[PDB]
């Protein structure tokens, strides 16, 4: 019965077969990777309230 | 129209610079400046 070793070792090839099996079975996603730099917040502006444009006569 | 007095004129184009004008942080700009002047207008009178 020693023979189980070598055969497996021999015909381990078939889990090359066996991984292309389970590939297609697997669902798949993937990556946008992401962006460094943001190194610097940006803010609005100097920005003053004021009325608005009065409309004289 | 003295100088009490401003006038405004809207703009608009359809540029890629105008049409991204909808968020801004800073617009400054310079103009030529310019004379307006007023012609001539008969009053239609029926009389004298």
């Amino acid at each position: 019965a020693s023979l189980i070793y070598r055969q497996l070792l021999t015909n381990s090839y078939s889990v090359d077969l066996y991984d292309e099996i389970e590939q297609i079975g697997s669902g798949k996603t993937q990556n946008v990777t992401i962006n460094p730099g943001p190194f610097a917040q940006t803010r609005y502006a100097p920005v003053n309230w004021d009325h608005g444009e009065i409309n004289d006569s | 129209i003295k100088e009490n007095s401003y006038v405004y004129v809207d703009y608009w184009d359809d540029s890629k610079a105008f049409r991204n004008i909808v968020y801004v942080r800073s617009l400054a700009a310079n103009l030529n400046s310019v004379r307006c002047t007023g012609g001539s207008y008969h009053f239609s009178l029926p009389v004298g």
